[PDB]
């Protein structure tokens, strides 16, 4: 774990922006992880572009 | 806070989990509940009450 | 495909479906036009110094 | 140390003299010449005074009687 | 200590009674107290060997909803009162014991035939309820020794409490050496069933873990 | 859609002159309120303990674990009114200073909000904040008089 | 010099005398309370969720 | 739904829900958690000055 | 301090003071154009014959009550024609489903309502409004850290924001960066860009 | 014991030079995951690793500035060199000297490479200078540390010393900083079912995965020894 957010707050705020940020940031970090794994594997430049 | 929420999670069952019909005495209930064999999500876990 | 020579290294994936038609305004000319008029060498006396 | 103060309130009832009795016993113990009747456990002097009061050995009459006896013995 | 820090020196353990105790440790390293406490709890729970009662063959109806028939001791009542008795076998395997007496009603753990290897921590432990007649019956129960504890529903029978443990948990406290107060010291409060010295239990668990520490790196020592 | 049809009928009646501005407004208000109540009931049903779980009968309609539903059942923070806006329309929600606007609010945090939806909604929050700000002083003066009496 | 023994002496003094604290707004008698203070070495005093 | 599909494309749970093993006892916590790269910022007020 | 009836697209909606001076803080939107003597005219596209004309007219308050200005969320055909004839159109402050021929001018943009402060936050349609204004107040109090990375998410205006701040250095008529030192940037522009005598 | 089935580390595959995938024989459950977690804690905690202790750079003497030809700030160069990793010999407190000039790219080769010091990424970036007249020359003392420390932590130790020119920084001194303890039930067929554990270490390359694992296990055993008392 990195940063723990007290779940009890979010429904009161009625702000899904926490949830939206979580999903989108997870997506971005995962895509970057895949790109970095390709770079460590030194995948093809054209393959990474595709 | 969610302290009462935790209690309610303790004192309630989803519908009836695996081994919802477990019958015992209570001394090792902490061990089973923490590890396996029973959960709060299980209903009507028979328990010798004193 | 935006050329974006400055952004040729940094490009954010879009999520805005509506095809943008109007670009962002200068947003810096707010007081700038005011001062320019205040110091504009108007041939006729209508604003600024004139 | 003590977590809750209720036994002193029960032994007093008025809920006002209990702190006063504790402070009076503590001042005498800190100035000197007094020995705690209860076994000490490296706690505050007011804590010892409150514990002795709640035990049923220190009050506003026993302390006065002891003071009068000490004064008369001089 | 390459961040070896040190080991909690003070190991004072306060036992309120023979069945309930609490142990405190000196300063262990940050996280070290907590990690060690969790590990010891997981070991002592997930593995606590010992001897206890397993199954019985009592005379009468084999149905769970059976009749006390004047004994006033339901099948579950006697089953729970006996499954909690810590019948320990000396060095042998499972030992079966049976009892038969009059209708006094007073259920003590000294009524059955006293085997040399079979021993009970509490000779007055109740195994059933007071009867309303003067008859006799045979219990035909067996006492076995095992590692940790076993379920009885899967292993047909009443309760396999081979672990003679009742309560134990690891608390974590903080303290300073001079001023560095970020020290994780673990605290253990444990109420035990009996027949096992808590210090003896701790020593046995430590010995078992150390014998397993001889795996992989084998707790490699060095000059 | 049914509420919209009813409102269109009310508007037609108003155009024919049968329903005055006040009469047509009251009819439309009643229609919108009925629609809001029906939507609240439907969203409650879709959000009450309405879940099928495996069981002996393979149909265990019991307490679910949806975050909004579980939080409301606990009641520690928020309630079903918040879910009403998050998942469906927040109701009418129209008040610049005192009045009620023309078009109503039919949108959800799960479906976005109209540009004017928040804009009409804007005046209320600012008004309430300023109200608390100013009212602290009056409450203080009153309690001061009270203490002076005390 | 701030000796560690100074820290120990301060701890001993605190073990005898608790402290009292109050809240930001002045509303009711509930904002101020007395409890057993303990050095926290933190930047802000930490209170149990109790109060 | 596009976010869920992106999560799937990124080998991430579409809802993001994911279980965890505890850091103090390793226990697998229930309610498999949906999470992500969520931003945080700092305030002009700071601890030391206060 | 209430919602100004003729300020739908002139002032920042959620950006306003969060203290005693609330309401007194406002900001022009992304496409807020000014008027002649002392006012502001909010840009507004023309809407004529179904086709929502790209011709955008800076619109002030007085004339706005005459023409019908459509909502931003306008699904218009490739020719600009309105996909839905029954479209909620506002002419004099009461938006209602108006015929494809009942809108006189077309909107500017979806973001053409709020100020730059709101622009950074995306997915805002799923946000609580009081929380939204509180945060928009909160966003101002940040200060630069040791390491600066763009947050994982984006709203699309960050690069433009960095451009408009004017803290960086623009390559004002530049062609190639030759001798850039820790403070000494020597950049040579092409001869066409190299103005004569420069 | 009662058929303890003592495991053994095996199939130790070094995934990288600073990472490894090491397995072990099966063992009874309820402790194997716990054993892995305790090992990860101890190795992460008592992580003695060779890091950079003190620095001295000719051009940059005191705090934070820019010199002609220079690119990254004093702390920025501090991070850039910290971008490289250091492995020392048995004696720590080694002193490296990064000295170079020209116009070429910055690489880790152009540093004082001696017998007591190992450099892994000889392609570590040190902000290549842009001027031929620029000539980098910084001598830095690199030590082995076990844990993180504040930069202000060493303030009193050198009151007269560490003058303007002498540089000291904070550190983490965690040799591994990436290790996961996954317990899987496998590798037990003849006896009772037991869990086969695979350890995926990822370190800074200062210590070998096997040696560090053995050290952490020895520390854990030594700590468990106090539990007897």
């Amino acid at each position: 774990v990195d940063i723990v957010l007290n779940p009890l707050g979010v429904p009161s705020r009625m702000n899904i922006g926490q949830i939206l940020e979580t999903h989108l940031g997870m997506a971005a970090k995962g895509i970057g992880d895949k790109i970095n794994a390709m770079l460590k594997q030194q995948q093809e430049v054209a393959k990474l572009r595709e | 806070q969610d302290v009462v929420l935790g209690l309610y999670y303790m004192t309630r069952d989803c519908v009836n989990a695996k081994g919802e019909g477990m019958v015992l005495t209570g001394p090792k209930e902490a061990e089973r509940l923490y590890r396996s064999g029973l959960a709060s999500l299980h209903a009507r876990v028979k328990v010798r009450i004193t | 495909m935006v050329y974006s020579y400055t952004e040729k290294k940094r490009i954010r994936k879009d999520f805005g479906k509506r095809p943008q038609v109007l670009d962002v305004p200068y947003l810096l000319s707010i007081q700038l036009d005011s001062f320019q008029k205040f110091i504009e060498q108007d041939p006729e006396g209508q604003y600024g110094l004139e | 140390a003590r977590v809750t103060v209720q036994d002193a309130v029960e032994k007093i009832g008025n809920r006002f003299d209990l702190v006063l009795v504790a402070a009076r016993r503590a001042r005498q113990m800190q100035v000197g010449g007094k020995d705690p009747l209860v076994p000490e456990e490296n706690d505050k002097t007011t804590v010892i005074a409150l514990r002795e009061i709640e035990e049923g050995l220190i009050n506003n009459q026993i302390l006065d009687v002891r003071e009068r006896q000490e004064q008369q013995e001089q | 200590s390459v961040t070896e820090f040190l080991k909690p020196r003070l190991v004072d353990i306060e036992q309120v009674s023979s069945t309930h105790a609490k142990v405190t440790l000196e300063p262990l390293e940050r996280g070290f107290g907590h990690t060690l406490g969790n590990a010891l709890r997981r070991i002592l729970l997930s593995s606590m060997p010992g001897c206890a009662v397993t199954e019985v063959e009592i005379d009468g109806v084999l149905h769970e909803y059976s009749t006390k028939e004047g004994v006033q001791e339901d099948i579950l009542e006697i089953l729970l009162n006996l499954k909690g008795l810590a019948v320990r076998v000396q060095g042998k395997d499972e030992v079966i014991l049976t009892l038969n007496k009059s209708g006094i009603g007073p259920v003590t753990a000294a009524d059955i035939t006293h085997d040399g290897d079979v021993e009970i921590v509490k000779p007055q432990h109740v195994i059933c309820h007071l009867t309303d007649e003067n008859a006799s019956i045979s219990m035909r129960i067996k006492v076995q020794r095992g590692r940790g504890y076993v379920p009885a529903s899967t292993r047909i029978l009443v309760d396999a409490c081979y672990s003679p443990v009742e309560r134990i948990a690891y608390n974590v406290e903080a303290a300073r050496v001079e001023q560095r107060t970020d020290l994780d010291k673990l605290v253990i409060e444990m109420e035990t069933n009996g027949t096992i010295d808590p210090e003896e239990a701790i020593r046995r668990a430590a010995t078992i873990l150390a014998e397993q520490l001889e795996a992989f790196v084998d707790l490699r020592d060095v000059r | 859609s049914e509420a919209e049809a009813e409102v269109a009928e009310i508007q037609e009646q108003f155009q024919s002159g049968l329903v005055t501005a006040g009469e047509r407004y009251n009819k439309v208000i009643d229609i919108w309120a009925a629609a809001n109540d029906r939507v609240s009931k439907a969203m409650m049903d879709n959000l009450q303990t309405e879940t099928v779980i495996n069981r002996d009968g393979q149909e265990e309609k019991q307490v679910s674990f949806n975050s909004i539903y579980m939080m409301a059942d606990s009641g520690a923070r928020g309630s079903a009114a918040q879910i009403r806006q998050l998942a469906g329309m927040r109701g009418l929600m129209a008040k610049p200073d005192g009045s009620i606007i023309e078009t109503p609010i039919t949108a959800n945090f799960r479906e976005g909000l109209n540009v004017l939806q928040y804009f009409i909604s804007t005046h209320g929050a600012r008004k309430g904040l300023a109200d608390t700000a100013l009212k602290t002083a009056n409450s203080g003066y009153l309690t001061r008089r009270l203490v002076d009496v005390a | 010099r701030e000796e560690a023994v100074v820290w120990d002496i301060l701890d001993e003094v605190i073990r005898e005398h608790p402290v009292l604290l109050n809240r930001a707004p002045t509303l009711h008698r509930l904002g101020i309370q007395a409890f057993e203070p303990v050095l926290i070495e933190g930047k802000a005093i930490q209170l149990h969720p109790l109060v | 739904a596009e976010i869920k599909e992106l999560l799937k494309l990124g080998d991430l749970p579409t809802s993001g829900q994911i279980r965890l093993y505890d850091g103090r006892t390793g226990e697998q916590f229930e309610r498999p958690v949906t999470v992500g790269y969520m931003y945080m910022l700092k305030l002009n007020h700071l601890v030391d000055d206060k | 301090r209430d919602v100004h009836p003729t300020h739908y697209g002139r002032v920042c909606p959620i950006e306003t003071p969060e203290g005693p001076n609330i309401g007194l803080i406002n900001s022009l939107s992304v496409y807020a154009q000014t008027n002649e003597y002392g006012f502001l005219e909010t840009p507004y596209r023309k809407v004529t014959d179904g086709v929502v004309t790209d011709e955008i007219h800076y619109l002030s308050a007085i004339e706005e009550g005459n023409y019908v200005i459509a909502q931003a969320n306008s699904n218009l055909d490739e020719e600009g024609h309105f996909v839905e004839d029954l479209v909620t159109c506002r002419s004099k402050g009461e938006s209602s489903l108006f015929s494809r021929d009942q809108v006189d001018y077309m909107d500017v943009s979806t973001q053409q309502v709020v100020s730059v402060g709101a622009s950074l936050i995306p997915f805002l349609e799923h946000d609580d409004a009081n929380r939204a204004l509180m945060g928009a107040n909160m966003q101002r109090q940040a200060v630069p850290t040791l390491r600066a990375d763009k947050p994982l998410v984006g709203t699309g205006m960050e690069r433009a924001v960095a451009v408009d701040s004017g803290v960086t250095a623009v390559a004002k008529r530049g062609g190639v960066v030759q001798y850039v030192d820790a403070s000494r940037i020597v950049i040579k522009v092409n001869e066409d860009e190299m103005y004569p005598g420069e």
